[PDB]
RNA sequence: CCCCUGAAAAGAUAUCGGGGGUGCCCAAAGCUCGGCUCAGGCGGGUCAGAAAUCCGCCGUAGAGUGUAAGGGCAAAAGCCG
RNA sequence: GCCCCUAACCCGGCCAUAGGCGCCGGUGCUACACCCGGUCUCAUCAGAACCCGGAAGUUAAGGCCGGCGCCGCGCUCGGGAGUACUGGGCUCCGCGAGGGCCCGGGAAACCGGCGUGCUGGGAGGGGGC
């Protein structure tokens, strides 16, 4: 900036991206990590093997994945957070990927919270990632009852504000009540296509 | 005083750093630009007198400034402090030593000889090398006569040879 | 070993409101001023307001006795009576250490300068010994008794 | 004429002007059951719950100690702000200085007492308080500057200015400006 | 005086950084796995001066002789005495020279 | 015994050589987790002031880090919980 | 499932050619954001933040890309300069401190010129197996 005496940090760090203090920790482990991040929209999560000369991404995928599957909720809603973890979790297994540890990033570890959803999905499949047995979100809002029973409560009181607070749910032909049904129908499409692949 | 001849010659490191010398003696040169200083008025003069030193050595700091009063009242009252610029170009940073047996000089001057003979300050005086400019004269090419008379003055009151280099501007 | 105490601090037993004389008062209107306080404390204060002493009446009659003190050879201001320097103890300060400090200083009184470094009131020996009045333990005068 | 409806809308509807926030302040010296009855003013006058704000130094001629709680501060958000914002505004009586706002769209104003409130009596147990007001303007976009990922500063077109913010007082707030 | 032997005495230019590597040094050195038989140069990081070898041992090179828990145990030469340095990765790099 | 310098860019290196310190202190000034950013400056703000609490802008560490000197340290090694 | 090419996104490496000030633009189906609310998990004085649920609006800002000027910075570029300094030899000069010569190495400031992130893995997108 100002002078030669002024240090420029690093590049993810003054851009506001990488906590180095963390991730020297994380360093430290020297078993894969996995890196769960959240947008706006969607939710990332990846299987990440740091090399010196830059990290190897093993299996990195985001919420879209799940409209191979036919996914007809939010793409980042805590359910949507599981489902994307069952298959960031299968294809790392395949991958040869037994162990990892959850690298949040930025984000806070408060319990319930959907970087442990995604934690709970790879769990799930068959990654053994150490954890602490108090944050994991329950099931009830793992399979989205959270979510129906908001628009329930709010069909019988505000039918106006159903239109719009779950416009984009009705348009996919799901309203949002079904989705603690339509939650189980997609995890077993997601189970069994990965469990089948298995046995070849 | 002791004579010039015991601090001419550059014997050791530089002795400046005045926050680890206890009681560094203070430089007493009053003035070191003398006659006209001011950018705007130096522009009439012309030409560039500057006596040189011919051997690297010590200069004191009494020897710096009976060298530049006589240069400097000659130049006074010869060519009048608005037609030249004269300027003392060294700083005496150095501080020199000196190994006696004094009065409240610290309880280690109290021991004779030379047991404990680190010394304790006993002035200022200026490192020079060869080449390096002590005197810096700017003025008109009509008093030339007198500057180097002024300079020649001034040499005779130095310890190490010098000599008058006169070019211009 | 004297062990029970009143608990009370300094600010419980204090005098506020000092009578005041400023600094360029003579005698004369010192003892007018102790005759209509009933105190046995005054505070000197300057034209500016600030306080620089407290006069006592012992020191002004010790200092009466000194200077006027000529009989056989028969033939100034309030500031030059004031003491500057007191015992101080601040606002916290406890019954025994300000009577320790009282004696030790050998004072009438006890000057308490709040944190800032500013007095707010003096406790003399009559409100400790009132201070006695309303705590003070069981004891016989005989040993007490000078 | 609530807060979603202040709005000073600009010809870009991220543009809006409105007010990010309103904080009173209490600065009293040390006094502990003092600072109960202050937390118990601001607790009672804003409807919500006041914080200790602790002294970041000590200074022994204000006989201050760093660590110790001598002051009560709010920080008021949509609707409970601006309702306070006119009660307050009542009180400084429709006038607030042109000097008084700055150059990033604050503006900050001190009541002397609060008897001049609306919905306030004079109370002997708890005597009389006087409180700085300061409200902030913000326009859509303020909070790329406060995410804790991905945090930036906010662009020199997107920040509220000493102009846009007097503009939203008179016509938004109907704040007499001299 | 004679020289004081302190484990840091005379460590002011040897630990000193300049401006522009201040901070946090990177952290590639951490993601070098090194294996028995290797060699690798001490450079001693001043950030991490707690876990450092000693100054005698700048700019040598060892041979890796196995790990212990997450230090690399490197059998080096100080004139002609065989030392057993036992630093973590943050002190050490590879050697490309052989 | 310890730091800087002497010390001559590996190591080592003396003098009644130079500048200094040590014979402690701390149940928190020790461990870990999280949040924050320091000195200082500026603009606005009742008491309020150079300096208290409040709102915002700037601020390469110009602070702090028990204690000598040197070194290290900024989503920290500092401050708060 | 595979090889190839490729923005804005995710994880990095080196950590200013990457920083700072100002100016002029491009980008919006998807992605990134701003954004909309606080039932639920979660949080504070404050749903500002964090966390949760969402999708009306907007490219105004952030992000990413392109161009220009200034400061800062970088360069195994030209001058400075074979200069300053230096390893070895000397019955070579000087009163002396010091300097010279031969053999072998060789800067720095500064001036001018140029440059102003490069790059690894994945997602998404295109092609073919
Ligand atoms: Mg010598
Ligand atoms: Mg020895
Ligand atoms: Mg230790
Ligand atoms: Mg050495
Ligand atoms: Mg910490």
């Amino acid at each position: 900036a100002r002078g030669a005496r002024y240090k420029v940090p690093f590049r993810r760090r003054r851009e506001g991206v990488t906590n180095y203090r963390k991730r020297r920790k994380l360093l430290l482990s020297r078993k894969p990590r996995l890196v769960v991040r959240k947008t706006n929209k969607h939710l990332i999560a990846q299987i990440v093997i740091a090399r010196p000369h830059g990290d190897e991404t093993v299996v990195g995928l985001d919420t879209r994945v799940l409209s191979k599957f036919g996914w007809k909720g939010d793409e980042n809603n805590t359910s949507a957070a599981y489902l994307l973890g069952l298959i960031v979790g299968y294809k790392a297994r395949a991958k040869g990927i037994k162990e990892a540890i959850l690298d949040i990033g930025l984000h806070r570890p408060t319990p319930g919270a959907r970087v442990f959803a995604v934690m709970k999905g790879v769990i799930d499949a068959g990654v053994e990632v150490p954890h602490g047995e108090e944050v994991v979100p329950s099931e009830e809002r793992i399979r989205g009852e959270h979510v129906a029973e908001y628009a329930k409560r709010l069909k019988e009181e505000a039918p106006e504000a159903y239109k719009a607070r779950f416009s984009r749910y009705l348009q996919r032909g799901l309203p949002p009540e079904e989705l603690p049904s339509h939650f189980e129908e997609v995890k077993k499409k997601i189970v069994e296509y990965y469990e089948q692949k298995l046995a070849k | 005083a002791r004579p010039a001849r015991c601090y001419r010659r550059i014997k050791g490191p530089p002795y400046t750093r005045e926050e680890y010398i206890h009681g560094a003696p203070m430089i007493q040169i009053p003035k070191f630009d003398m006659g006209t200083t001011s950018a705007a008025a130096r522009a009439a003069f012309t030409m560039v007198a500057k006596l040189v030193a011919e051997e690297r050595g010590q200069i004191r700091m009494q020897a710096l400034e009976a060298a530049r009063q006589i240069s400097s009242k000659y130049l006074t009252k010869y060519v009048g402090d608005a037609n030249y610029y004269l300027r003392l170009n060294v700083v005496p940073h150095h501080v020199l030593r000196e190994n006696r047996m004094l009065a409240m000089a610290g309880a280690d001057r109290l021991q004779e000889g030379m047991r404990l003979a680190f010394g304790s300050p006993a002035g200022r005086a200026a490192r020079v090398e060869p080449g390096q400019v002590i005197f810096y004269v700017e003025f008109k090419p009509e008093h030339l006569a007198h500057v180097k008379e002024a300079l020649r003055r001034a040499a005779s009151k130095l310890p190490i040879p010098t000599r008058i280099v006169v070019e211009p501007k | 070993p004297v062990k029970h105490v009143t608990g009370l601090r300094a600010r419980d037993v204090m005098l506020s409101d000092v009578p005041m004389v400023n600094v360029r008062d003579p005698l004369s209107s010192i003892r007018k001023a102790f005759l209509r306080s009933k105190s046995g404390i005054l505070a000197v204060v300057d034209d500016s307001g600030k306080v620089v002493g407290f006069i006592t009446r012992r020191d002004f009659m010790s200092y009466i006795a000194e200077k006027s003190l000529g009989y056989w050879r028969r033939q100034g201001t309030a500031g030059d009576l004031a003491k500057s320097e007191y015992p101080t103890v601040s606002e916290s300060a406890t019954l025994e250490e300000v009577a320790y400090k009282m004696l030790a200083a050998g004072t009438d009184y006890v000057v308490v300068i709040d944190s800032a470094g500013q007095p707010i009131g003096v406790v003399t020996k009559d409100e400790l010994v009132k201070a006695y009045k309303e705590r003070g333990r069981s004891v016989k005068v005989g040993e007490l008794m000078t | 004429m609530k807060w979603k409806e202040l709005v000073l809308v600009k010809d870009h509807p991220m543009k809006r002007v409105y007010i990010e926030k309103v904080v009173v302040n209490i600065g009293v010296g040390t006094g502990g059951e003092r600072l109960e009855k202050a937390a118990n003013l601001l607790r009672e006058l804003t409807g919500a719950e006041p914080s200790l704000r602790r002294a970041k130094r000590s200074i022994k001629d204000f006989g201050i100690r760093k660590g110790e709680p001598i002051g009560v501060a709010v920080t008021l958000r949509r609707d409970k702000a601006v309702e306070f914002l006119m009660r307050a505004l009542q009180a400084v009586g429709n006038r607030i200085k042109r000097s008084s706002f700055d150059e990033r769209g604050n503006v900050c104003f001190g009541i002397k007492e609060h008897i001049m409130l609306p919905g306030v009596k004079y109370d002997p147990a708890v005597g009389i308080w006087g409180m700085d007001v300061c409200v902030r303007l913000a326009k859509p976009g303020l909070r790329v500057q406060l995410r804790r990922r991905r945090r930036s500063k906010v662009g020199k077109g997107q920040l509220v200015t000493r102009e846009e913010a007097v503009e939203f007082f008179q016509k938004v707030l109907g704040v007499q400006v001299d | 005086v004679k020289r004081t032997h302190g484990y840091r005495y005379k460590s002011r230019k040897l630990l000193s950084k300049a401006p522009r590597e201040r901070g946090m040094s990177g952290l590639s050195r951490l993601l070098y796995e090194y294996k028995p038989g290797d060699k690798v140069v001490i450079d001693i990081d001043p950030t991490f001066i707690s876990t450092a070898p000693h100054r005698r041992y700048q700019g040598k090179v060892g041979v890796v002789i196995g790990t212990r828990g997450r230090a690399y145990v490197i059998e080096t030469y100080i004139g002609d005495k065989k030392k057993i340095i036992i630093t973590t990765p943050e002190h050490l790099r590879p050697h490309l020279g052989g």
